[PDB]
């Protein structure tokens, strides 16, 4: 398909590789005891294997000529779920961060002694900011609007 | 001077009289390096604790709840109670008081006024002036600490000799 | 021998005199601060470059400023 | 009010965890940059910049020595723990020569559950190389029960040690004048400590390790085996293992110590069975060495008229080379810190390098000898730990130097005698240091490039121009004749390394003569070349730490600082710290060279298996005679060849060795920008970046600056070492587990 | 001393004053350290929507909708069975309503920064129950109680469905 | 109990229990759902 891959689903290869992890897991499986708990380890390890090869066939995933799920991240929707939406995921979460990060510093900036309120944190304004950084995306585009996001000319410059 | 407990020992200098069930015995004077409420505290959740454990290793001997889980001794009911997850509601509910009982002493310690100990529950009196109070007070901490004291000798009898209630 | 200049920031505050470890700068008289005094280098053939001298300027961007020049065995702290 | 202690010099308060760097006068008005924060960590142990009373300083240091104690404790307490819950150790203990000892299961949690390997005796797990099993067998240790006390009376002695530091920093602080009996010190530390320690240890020795360990190479299983009480409640179950206890302790109140010759003997060699050293030898050795040391602590005058004054005896010292002699050292070693911690750092890491050569020369565990993995780690590590304590050692002579040195309480004495002609002994040191170097080196590149060019019979080899190393072989000759000439009681050689008959355990060869050629002389002129040269560099910055001809007033610059500016040509790294710094990389070089020498050697020509016919063969093949004499043959047949194991060990058990192969060959690459580089770019590429953050209003109020000089090298130096020593540390893991 | 009304062996805690719930029942000192103001209006919110989950437990097991995908008596097993699609509509109006309801100002440190808004206080009086303010001091203390045990219901009939999975009966 | 919780407060604290709970949360996630190399959805 994209790229010359091919399902996972119809990947000789990728069937190769879950028939050798699951051999080479059971040869070790041989050397132990009854229902001892190595055995039990080894046979959930089995059981996760054989679970995890099932899934990534059935994901709309593309293997190349070693057997090997390939992402797609030229932006299709098609294999969305390999970049975009982890994307958007990672995109809202380091925002929240960079935001409580941001009102933290700006809003004890502007106390009697902001150097001492960043080793030693006012724990229950953190948590205020925080918890409000859910709203990062329309606090930005609210913050940027009015202008309050963006310095324009005390930033110090060097001499050239 | 001359403790009442041990006369030929030194009072222990932090008990002068002004505590319930206060012989002046301290010799290896715990007082000296702790502070007197929190030693007390401690003392009388003892005495609590190991009244209820006694009163109950003794009667779960003899009853026992409806089901087959609780057809064990009390030697062997605390392998059986913590799989069941029985164990688990005391550990939560236990947990919970002793949260509570974290700011309590912590209040008490930073000034509040609160007797150590006293965490005012009193649905009957019992307790209507301050003699009563006081004599209330001393029978708690010497069947506490005789409570304290038999299931430590219970606990070790039956682990020593699995044998029924009589412990001999 | 290195070069060493004094910019009228100076504020006179000597620090930079009883900074140096073979006897360069000096203070001398001026008008152009509250003390009174300016550092002044007339001794630069002893100067070492150690820049101990604005290491001790509190003026914002230094009133000593040393520049390492040609090298003579003064100037290169040689004992030999 | 007693006369050694003050009481509650200190409140037990939370105010001052409150407040970070309270104890500097700097640090304590707050932190303004990034630098503070890093001031703040540098400083926190050097309590003589915290306060101007040595009295506050030696207690400081008591309750930090309290609470390393008990960090001590609570791991030991973790170990038998682990021991007692997470090992195989039973399993171990009925299959020593089978079974691989692991004393760790991993998590099954993102994959990594294949770390847990086939160690054997159904359990999975990482395998030991600690030798924790060997010891706890060698201490009669049966059961995992007992492996649980152990472990709950480590935590206990563990909270004993917080609390009796927090009782002599906040309750009852020793005076100065108690910590300045180093008499009464030194009499207690020698009989009670060492003398009583060795005299206990004998006594369990021979009450529970001798009739247990006994039975154990006997074929008794540990299940039937008595519980070590019944050994000393009955006097007939150790009588009949060694039927000398029939007579009790009459033989030695009658001067009759020949009767115990039954259980105190003097054999030499190992134990056939286990391989390791006979136990019988090992309580004899304790006891001796209790004897000898409570004798040992019967020397200084402490409280009676009786014994030595060490100021008596330093100032009586004195010589018609070396003017006044040893006066003053007793009050340079009595009123400085750092001076007893140079001597004790340096005495300690040598002392820890000799016990890491005597174990493997003399294993003194069962079972532990032909646990090559066990052997390669312990002196590895061993060796590692004395090279970095030595280093230490020097560093802090170099800091009584700078800070605690009187040069009027020291007029005309030793230490004076050997600043005023620092200079012969830096420059002599030079020269031999380029002596070795030279010849050591330039024979092996000599050798490489005879055998690059064809010349085989060019070469510093044995079948070439031979460098026998005629000395140690004298001596290796000389002890394997002292059973019977010089030690005319001994029965064997102290150990088969001098010579002797290979000594097998299961097949599997536990000591055998190490013969020594032209490839050991190279290497042990290699080491001696590294050693001069690490030694020059610390020498030279404990000499020149005060004063120089390039900066005569280096004292008043401190210890620890960068340099004294680009004048003079550049001084940069002249203090005595960057001599540290230097020194450390230097012992990194030399240890490095010293575990590798270890490593190949014994694994081309002493480790191996033995045929049942009697034929050697070694893990490697003797290869070391004749490819360790040139550089390409430690890059060939040593690096390149017993690193197989840590590349391909991917998608096996032994994963995580070539994982921390990759990380630490990470870090080792990450320490060169800290040591190539300089502060002032990174400075202002930190400008540009608070540019940007201004510009976005996120500019930090804590000023963002670069490290600082000194920390950058710190930094470097740490992560070098890191990287280094972990590198070696997968590669040797791997290699010796794997094989 | 004062000590709390509620927990008797505890000092009486502050900033709880005047609220229309004030038993002194704060031992960790949650008010403290957070603005009372909003600790009632997420007390006030989590409470209605408690109610609203308990009384959609009870009709749901017993009304239910046509359709195959509204047919689960059980409400753990229905959140599944129904799909994702519903809910993320449901999530999308709540949202809507959540912005439209507080006029933008959604955060902690948003809401309350001007003042002027009565913890819970959004208006919501269609009926006109409460135009009498002496009857008005009674129904807020009852909306409390009932959105407290609604929230300890909530949790309980949803674990009861967990650990037996049928229904709640 | 006024300074232990400012001590608590302090960077390298705070720092070390939300690297813990940073973790323990994602360990846990990777423990209930293992082997997610695609979003679930
Ligand atoms: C230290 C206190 C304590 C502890 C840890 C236990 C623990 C146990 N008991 Mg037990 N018990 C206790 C006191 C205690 N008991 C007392 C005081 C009595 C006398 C009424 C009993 C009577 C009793 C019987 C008859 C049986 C048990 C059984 C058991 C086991 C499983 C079921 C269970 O939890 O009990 C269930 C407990 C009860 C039904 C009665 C408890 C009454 C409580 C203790 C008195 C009120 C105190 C109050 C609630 C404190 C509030 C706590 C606060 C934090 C909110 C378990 C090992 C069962 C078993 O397996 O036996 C082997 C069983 O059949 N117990
Ligand atoms: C000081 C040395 C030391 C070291 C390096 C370790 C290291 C370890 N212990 Mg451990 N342990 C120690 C002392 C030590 N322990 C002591 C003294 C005890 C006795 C109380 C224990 C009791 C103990 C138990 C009971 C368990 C471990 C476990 C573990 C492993 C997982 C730890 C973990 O994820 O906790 C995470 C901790 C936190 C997030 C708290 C912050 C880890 C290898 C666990 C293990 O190996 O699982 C298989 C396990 O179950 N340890
Ligand atoms: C026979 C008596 C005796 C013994 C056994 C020791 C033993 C020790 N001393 Mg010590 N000391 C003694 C007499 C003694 N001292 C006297 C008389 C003085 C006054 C001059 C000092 C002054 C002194 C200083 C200033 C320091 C030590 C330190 C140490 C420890 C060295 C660390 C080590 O090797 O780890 C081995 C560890 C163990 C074997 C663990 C078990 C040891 C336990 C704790 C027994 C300790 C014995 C103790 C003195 C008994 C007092 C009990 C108390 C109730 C009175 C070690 C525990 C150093 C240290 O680490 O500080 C804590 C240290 O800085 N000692
Ligand atoms: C008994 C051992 C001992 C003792 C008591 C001391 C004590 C002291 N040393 Mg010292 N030192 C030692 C051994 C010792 N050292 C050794 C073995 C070396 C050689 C490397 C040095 C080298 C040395 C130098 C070069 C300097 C000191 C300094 C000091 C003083 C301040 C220390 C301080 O604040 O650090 C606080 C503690 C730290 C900053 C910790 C830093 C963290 C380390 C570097 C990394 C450890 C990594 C660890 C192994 C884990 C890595 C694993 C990875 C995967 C994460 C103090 C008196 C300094 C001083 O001014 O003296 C007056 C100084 O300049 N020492
Ligand atoms: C492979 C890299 C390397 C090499 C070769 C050296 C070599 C040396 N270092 Mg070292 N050093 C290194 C890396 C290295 N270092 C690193 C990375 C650091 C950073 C921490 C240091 C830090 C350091 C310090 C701090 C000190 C040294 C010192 C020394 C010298 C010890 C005396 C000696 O053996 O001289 C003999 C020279 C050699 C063995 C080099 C090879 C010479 C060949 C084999 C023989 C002669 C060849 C011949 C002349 C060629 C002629 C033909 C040509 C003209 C074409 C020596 C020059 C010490 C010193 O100054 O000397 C006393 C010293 O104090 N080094
Ligand atoms: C701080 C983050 C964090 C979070 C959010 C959770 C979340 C959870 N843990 Mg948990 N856990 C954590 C850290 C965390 N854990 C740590 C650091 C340890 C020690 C290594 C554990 C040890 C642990 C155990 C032993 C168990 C949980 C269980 C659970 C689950 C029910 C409670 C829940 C998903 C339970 C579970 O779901 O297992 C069935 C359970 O039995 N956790
Ligand atoms: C920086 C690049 C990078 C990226 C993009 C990934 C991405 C991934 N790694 Mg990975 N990894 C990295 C670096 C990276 N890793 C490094 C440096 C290491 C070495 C330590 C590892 C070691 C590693 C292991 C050992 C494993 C992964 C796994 C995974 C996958 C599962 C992620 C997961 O737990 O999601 C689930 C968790 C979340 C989405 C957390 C966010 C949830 C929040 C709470 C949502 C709340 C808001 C609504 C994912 C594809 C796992 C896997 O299955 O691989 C396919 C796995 O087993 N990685
Ligand atoms: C080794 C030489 C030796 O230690 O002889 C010992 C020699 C004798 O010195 P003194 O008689 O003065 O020593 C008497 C007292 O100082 C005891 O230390 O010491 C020196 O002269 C130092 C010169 C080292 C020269 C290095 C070669
Ligand atoms: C009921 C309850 C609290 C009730 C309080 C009520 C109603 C009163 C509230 C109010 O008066 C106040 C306070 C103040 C007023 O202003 C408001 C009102 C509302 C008037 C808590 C229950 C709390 C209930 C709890 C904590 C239950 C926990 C259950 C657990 C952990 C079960 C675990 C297991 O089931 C598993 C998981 C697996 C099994 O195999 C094993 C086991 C162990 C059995
Ligand atoms: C534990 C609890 C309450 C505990 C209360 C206690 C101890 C109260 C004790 C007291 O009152 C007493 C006793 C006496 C008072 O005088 C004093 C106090 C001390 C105050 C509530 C839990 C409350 C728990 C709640 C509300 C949980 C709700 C869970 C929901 C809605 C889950 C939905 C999902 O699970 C599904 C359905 C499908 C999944 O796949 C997806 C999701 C979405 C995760
Ligand atoms: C990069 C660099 C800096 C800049 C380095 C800085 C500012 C250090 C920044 C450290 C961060 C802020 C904290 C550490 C973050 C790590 C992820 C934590 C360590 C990892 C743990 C597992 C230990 C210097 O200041 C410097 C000075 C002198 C010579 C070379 C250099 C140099 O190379
Ligand atoms: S900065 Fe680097 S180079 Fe410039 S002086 Fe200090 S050390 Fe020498």
């Amino acid at each position: 398909d994209i790229g010359g891959l091919n399902p996972c689903k119809d990947s000789e290869v990728f069937q190769k590789r879950l028939a050798k992890t699951v051999k080479k897991l059971e040869n070790r499986l041989k050397k132990y005891e009854e229902g001892t708990p190595p055995q039990i380890a080894i046979q959930q390890q089995i059981t996760q294997t054989k679970q995890r090869f099932t899934r990534y066939a059935d994901s709309n995933l593309l293997c190349g000529n070693d057997g090997l799920p390939h992402l797609i991240t030229d932006g299709r929707w098609s294999h969305g779920s390999e970049f975009l939406l982890p994307s958007i995921l990672f995109l809202y979460i380091s925002g929240w961060i960079g935001w409580v990060g941001r009102k933290y510093i700006r809003t004890v900036g502007q106390t009697s002694n902001p150097t001492e309120k960043e080793i030693i944190i006012d724990v229950p304004l953190a948590i205020s900011i925080m918890t409000s950084g859910f709203l990062w995306p329309f606090a930005a585009w609210q913050e940027f609007l009015s202008g309050d996001l963006i310095a324009s000319d005390e930033t110090i410059t060097t001499s050239p | 001077e001359k403790s009442k407990a041990v006369p030929f020992l030194p009072r222990p200098a932090a008990l002068d009289g002004s505590v319930v069930g206060d012989v002046g015995f301290d010799p290896v004077g715990f007082t000296s390096w702790l502070p007197l409420s929190y030693l007390q505290e401690a003392e009388i959740k003892h005495c609590r604790i190991a009244m209820l454990a006694t009163l109950g290793w003794i009667v779960a001997d003899f009853v026992h709840l409806p089901g087959a889980v609780h057809e064990v001794s009390s030697l062997a009911a605390h392998d059986v109670a913590v799989k069941s997850g029985a164990l688990a509601q005391i550990l939560i509910w236990t947990s919970i008081a002793e949260a509570i009982s974290v700011i309590a002493i912590s209040q008490m310690l930073e000034g509040s006024g609160r007797q150590p100990g006293d965490f005012k529950f009193d649905p009957l009196n019992f307790a209507k002036d301050e003699k009563s109070l006081k004599k209330m007070q001393l029978s708690e901490l010497k069947n506490g600490r005789l409570a304290m004291l038999a299931f430590s000798g219970i606990v070790t009898q039956a682990a020593l000799t699995g044998h029924a209630f009589p412990y001999m | 021998s290195h070069t060493v200049k004094i910019y009228d920031t100076c504020i006179g505050c000597t620090q930079c005199v009883r900074a140096c470890p073979t006897d360069v700068l000096e203070m001398v008289p001026w008008d152009g601060c509250k003390a009174g005094q300016i550092a002044s280098a007339p001794r630069t053939e002893d100067c070492v470059g150690c820049k101990r001298c604005e290491t001790a300027c509190p003026t914002d961007f230094l009133s000593v400023r040393v520049y390492l020049g040609g090298e003579t065995t003064r100037s290169l702290g040689l004992a030999y | 009010k007693s006369t050694i202690v003050d009481f509650n010099p200190v409140e037990t308060s939370f105010e001052k965890w409150a407040k970070p760097g309270q104890f500097s006068r700097t640090l304590a008005k707050g932190p303004k940059t990034t630098t503070w924060i890093w001031n703040l960590h540098a400083d926190a142990h050097d309590f003589d910049i915290q306060t101007n009373s040595l009295q506050e300083v030696s207690r400081k240091i008591f309750s930090a020595h309290f609470g390393q104690l008990a960090v001590i404790f609570l791991w030991l307490s973790g170990m038998h723990f682990h021991g007692a819950y997470f090992s195989n150790y039973s399993a171990w203990l009925t299959n020593p020569t089978s079974t691989k000892p692991s004393a760790q299961i991993v998590w099954p949690i993102v994959g990594q559950e294949v770390l847990n390997a086939d160690v054997g005796g159904n359990f999975q797990g990482i395998q030991i190389t600690s030798g924790f099993f060997q010891l706890w067998r060698a201490e009669g240790i049966t059961s995992e029960v007992e492996l649980y006390w152990t472990a709950v009376g480590g935590l206990v002695a563990s909270f004993l040690m917080l609390f009796a530091g927090w009782f002599h920093y906040h309750k009852a602080a020793p005076k100065l004048e108690w910590f300045q009996n180093v008499e009464s010190m030194l009499n207690h530390h020698l009989a009670g400590l060492l003398g009583l320690g060795s005299l206990s240890w004998a006594g369990h020795q021979i009450h529970i390790a001798l009739p247990i360990n006994k039975l154990l190479d006997l074929g008794v299983s540990p299940e039937e085996i008595p519980l070590p009480y019944e050994f000393i409640l009955n006097r007939d179950l150790i009588a009949q293992l060694y039927p000398s206890f029939n007579k009790g302790l009459t033989p030695f109140f009658t001067l009759n110590w020949g009767e115990y010759s039954d259980f105190l003997t003097f054999k030499g060699g190992l134990n056939p069975v286990t391989g390791g050293l006979w136990l019988t030898d090992t309580a004899h050795h304790h006891l001796a060495i209790a004897v000898l040391f409570i004798v040992a602590g019967h020397m200084y005058k402490t409280n009676w008229f009786l014994g030595h004054s060490i100021k008596t005896i330093l100032e009586a010292h004195k010589g018609p080379f070396t003017g006044e002699g040893h006066k003053g050292l007793y009050e340079v070693l009595t009123t400085s810190w750092h001076a007893q911690l140079a001597i004790n750092l340096a005495l300690f890491g040598s002392l820890s390098i000799i016990v890491a050569h005597h174990m493997y020369a003399m294993p003194p565990y069962p079972y532990i000898a032909i646990d090559y993995p066990t052997q390669l780690s312990l002196f590895t590590h061993h060796v590692w730990i004395g090279g970095f304590c030595i280093v230490g050692g020097a560093a802090h002579g170099a800091i009584f130097f700078v800070r605690d040195y009187n040069a009027a309480n020291n007029y005309n004495n030793l230490i004076d005698r050997v600043i005023r002609h620092r200079d012969a002994i830096i420059s002599h040191l030079n020269w031999v240091c380029i002596f070795l170097g030279c010849h050591s080196f330039g024979l092996y590149v000599h050798n490489d490039t005879m055998r690059a060019l064809g010349r085989s019979q060019d070469l510093f080899s044995d079948n070439a121009i031979a460098l026998k190393p005629i000395f140690a072989q004298f001596i290796q000759n000389l002890h394997t004749l002292a059973p019977g000439s010089t030690a005319p009681n001994a029965l064997t050689t102290v150990s088969y390394a001098f010579g002797g008959d290979v000594i097998s355990v299961g097949s599997k060869i536990a000591m055998m003569p190490i013969s020594l050629g032209t490839a050991d002389f190279l290497v042990h002129h290699i080491h001696a070349f590294t050693i001069h040269v690490t030694v020059l560099i610390l020498l030279k910055g404990v000499l020149y730490s005060r004063n120089s001809r390039l900066i005569p007033d280096k004292a008043n610059l401190g210890f620890r600082f960068p340099c004294d500016g680009p004048g003079r040509g550049g001084t940069c790294q002249v203090s005595a710290w960057d001599h540290v710094f230097l020194g450390l990389f230097w012992m990194y070089n030399s240890i490095s060279i010293v575990i590798f020498h270890f490593s190949w050697k014994m694994q081309s020509d002493v480790w191996g298996t033995v045929s049942p016919t009697g034929a050697v063969s070694h893990i490697t093949g003797g290869n070391f005679a004749q490819s360790s004499i040139t550089i390409n043959g430690w890059l060939r047949d040593f690096l390149w060849s017993q690193a197989a194991q840590v590349v391909q060990s991917y998608g096996s058990s032994l994963s995580a060795y070539g994982l921390i192969f990759l990380g630490a060959h990470f870090i080792w690459a990450f320490s060169l920008m800290f040591l190539f580089s300089g502060r002032g770019y990174w400075q202002e590429l930190i400008e540009s970046i608070v540019w940007a953050h201004n510009k976005l209003k996120v500019a930090p109020s804590i000023q963002p600056r670069a490290l600082s000089i000194t920390q950058g090298r710190a930094v470097g130096v740490a992560h070098y070492l890191l990287g280094g020593i972990g590198t070696t540390w997968a590669f040797f893991l791997a290699r010796i587990i794997s094989v | 001393k004062v000590f709390s009304k509620s927990v008797p062996f505890l000092l009486k805690p502050a900033g709880l004053d005047g609220m229309v719930g004030d038993v002194g029942f704060d031992p960790l000192g949650f008010a403290t350290f957070i603005d009372i103001r909003w600790l009632r209006e997420a007390e006030l919110k989590n409470g209605r929507v408690a109610m609203l989950a308990f009384l959609g437990f009870i009709v749901q097991e017993f009304i239910r909708l046509p359709g195959d995908l509204y047919s689960e008596p059980n409400g753990v097993k229905a959140f599944f069975q129904v799909g994702p699609q519903p809910l993320l509509q449901i999530f999308l109006f709540c949202g809507f309503l959540e912005f439209n309801m507080h006029k933008g100002k959604l955060t902690q440190v948003d809401m309350f920064e001007d003042g002027k808004r009565e913890p819970g206080n959004f208006g919501f009086d269609p009926l006109g129950f409460g135009k009498d303010p002496a009857k008005r001091e009674r129904y807020a203390l009852a909306e409390l109680k009932n959105g407290r045990l609604a929230m300890i219901a909530i949790g309980g009939l949803v674990h009861h469905a967990l650990v037996t999975g049928h229904a709640t009966f | 109990m006024k300074d232990f919780l400012k001590y608590l407060s302090t960077a390298p604290v705070l720092l070390t229990a939300w690297l813990t709970f940073t973790a323990g949360f994602v360990i846990e996630i990777n423990r209930f759902y293992p082997d997610a190399l695609t979003f679930p959805f």
